[PDB]
């Protein structure tokens, strides 16, 4: 019975919003993961013209960005240029940079020096290597 | 591509985005081939540096000149006017600044996007030290106020009308 | 030799690493021998970074307060070189609360002493004020003049004269060694004169709403030239906001206040009047029955 809930809500929301076309009010902004979940022919263009795709094979130029924010919060160590971590990343997304230098300033309190060393990022760039080897692949899709 | 966004940024007065085209450039340009392009790496190099003194950082000048190729052979009278200025500016005396521009006059005039940036260069850092200077007096003379810019006396007196 | 440089490299390089096969004594010990040999090796920074390796509050214990007790006189090196005269004064405190000092009389001697120099050596401000009586409260303290001489002219806002002051503590205080009696000690007893006219400049700030600069000139007892410089100083870092007038006729020590604020208080000083009346009618009621 309860799936039967499920249902209400979703056609009561089709129903009213292709008729908040033409209000001063911005239409509805909704977000999905996953968009298998929707159905195409009914939530379409004309409701939501506008369909933005958010890219993952990112940029050299479009990842500088991500690390200048970084690097103010602490001046980066003088070991190495601010240039170096740049070039490990290759086409990484921001969400694994953050990742990489939140592990890499926790070693750095350790040693007593605020400053980020140049060496953690880099094994903690190195690292998270794993997802699903090359073995399994190879022995069968190569 | 990317070096024409760069320009257009750079003159909107903004050194994050104008920055990150710049040096897309400057990497594509070693890999090509040297037949010009060794020398327009040189000019990319100055915009390079150009939007970071702005932006009043001295590490990522320091960060930017290596000993691997900016120094040897991207090396130009233009990459001497940079560094100089950046200091002067870091040091954030407009004496210097001056100082510096007299005999890095041809630099500006040959560089026209050198030339609009640094005449800017000169208001903003006008500024840094003015608000210093009108807090603890009330009724100070000119001539005290030209000698902590470092500035001409009739010189500092035309850029108060405008400010 | 002259290795000696890379001779306190080596020794630090191998302790940097955490063992725990060291007893916790011989650990502590071991990082107290490192730090010292970076006080001559003139690497400050390195010291620093050596002191922050071992924890303050591990060493309370009274086993480790032998070890307490050297860790925090090392820690007034690298601070003095640096002239943070602040965080020498901080050190010096947590020296005297060790048990062993209070408690000897002659332990406590030299270390009280430097504790009011140190105080005076630093800004005046706030921030001084929240630790100088802490300082006050303390017996042992009190037995000491020479001293007490010194911190009590600090505290007070009466004016003092600075070529005169000098003098009174010329012979007794300018020879007490590690303090101002070493050679570039001899320069932080120079600094003191900074520390007293910039403490006469606060005080006189609060007090004359408009002063002559010429009186100024003769009060802080210094050139015109000097004396311009230290009140611009003393803007910017904001304790205090003044106007100065170049022809040299006027420093108006003030801030100013605008006629809303003014206006506003205006209502209040008219509140409490009121209430002054209400008050001594009970008080007649009472007084004609007493009789």
């Amino acid at each position: 019975g309860s799936d039967r809930e499920v249902q209400r809500i979703l056609i009561e929301l089709l129903t009213q919003m292709d008729g908040f076309d033409q209000s001063t009010n911005v239409k509805v902004i909704m977000a999905t993961n996953r968009a298998d979940t929707l159905d195409p022919a009914l939530l379409r263009p004309g409701r939501l013209d506008r369909k933005i795709e958010f890219p993952s094979l990112r940029d050299r130029r479009e990842r500088r960005l991500i690390f200048g924010t970084i690097a103010s919060k602490m001046s980066l160590a003088p070991e190495a240029d601010l240039d170096s971590l740049i070039i490990r990343n290759d086409s990484l997304s921001g969400a694994v940079i953050a990742a990489i230098m939140q592990e890499a300033g926790l070693r750095a309190v350790r040693k007593n020096r605020y400053v980020i060393l140049q060496s953690d990022l880099e094994e903690a760039y190195a690292t998270q290597v794993k997802t699903d080897n090359t073995v399994d692949k190879f022995d069968f899709y190569k | 591509l990317d070096l024409m966004s760069g320009i257009l940024h750079c003159e909107d007065k903004d050194y994050k985005t104008a920055f990150s085209y710049f040096f897309e450039s400057f990497e594509s340009y070693h890999n090509l081939t040297t037949h010009n392009s060794y020398e327009k790496a040189c000019q990319v190099l100055k915009y390079m540096l150009l939007s970071k003194i702005m932006l009043n950082l001295i590490d990522d000048v320091k960060n930017i000149l290596n000993a691997k190729y900016t120094k040897e052979t991207y090396q130009s009278r233009g990459i001497d006017a940079m560094k100089a200025v950046a200091e002067a500016y870091n040091n954030r005396s407009l004496l210097d600044f001056n100082t510096a521009l007299k005999q890095y006059e041809k630099e500006l005039m040959g560089d026209e996007l050198t030339r609009s940036h640094f005449n800017a260069l000169y208001d903003t850092l006008l500024e840094s030290n003015l608000c210093k200077i009108i807090e603890p007096f009330e009724c100070v003379e000119i001539s005290h106020i030209s000698k902590i810019i470092g500035l001409d006396t009739q010189q500092v007196e035309g850029k108060l009308s405008q400010m | 030799e002259g290795k000696i440089d890379e001779a306190a490299d080596i020794l630090c390089e191998l302790q940097v690493e955490t063992y725990g096969s060291m007893e916790m004594s011989e650990k502590i010990q071991f990082i107290l021998e490192q730090m010292e040999l970076s006080i001559l090796k003139g690497d400050y920074s390195q010291a620093t970074v050596l002191s922050r390796k071992i924890l303050k509050k591990t060493f309370k214990n009274p086993k480790y307060e032998s070890l307490k007790l050297e860790y925090y006189n090392l820690l007034v090196k690298i601070s003095l070189h640096k002239r943070e005269y602040l965080e020498v004064a901080q050190y010096l405190q947590e020296i005297y609360q060790t048990d062993a000092i209070k408690s000897d009389e002659a332990k406590w001697k030299p270390v009280l002493s430097h504790i009011v120099y140190f105080l005076v050596l630093s800004p005046y401000g706030n921030l001084q004020n929240d630790l100088i009586h802490k300082i006050q409260n303390d017996n042992n303290l009190k037995k000491l003049e020479s001293q007490e001489s010194l911190v009590k002219l600090f505290t007070t806002n009466e004016l003092m004269r600075w070529p005169i002051v000098q003098k009174t503590y010329e012979p007794v205080l300018n020879e007490d060694d590690l303090a101002f009696g070493g050679e570039a000690n001899k320069h932080h007893w120079e600094d003191l004169q900074k520390r007293v006219i910039e403490h006469n400049l606060r005080v006189i700030s609060e007090y004359y709403s408009r002063i002559t600069l010429l009186r100024l000139n003769e009060l802080l007892d210094l050139t015109e030239s000097q004396t311009e410089t230290y009140i611009s100083d003393l803007v910017n870092q904001g304790i205090i906001y003044a106007k100065v007038n170049r022809p040299a006729k006027i420093v108006n020590f003030e801030k100013p206040k605008n006629s809303s604020q003014l206006l506003n208080e205006w209502s209040h000083n008219v509140d409490e009047l009121l209430e002054h009346i209400e008050t001594i009618g009970h008080l007649i009621t009472k007084e004609e029955i007493m009789h």
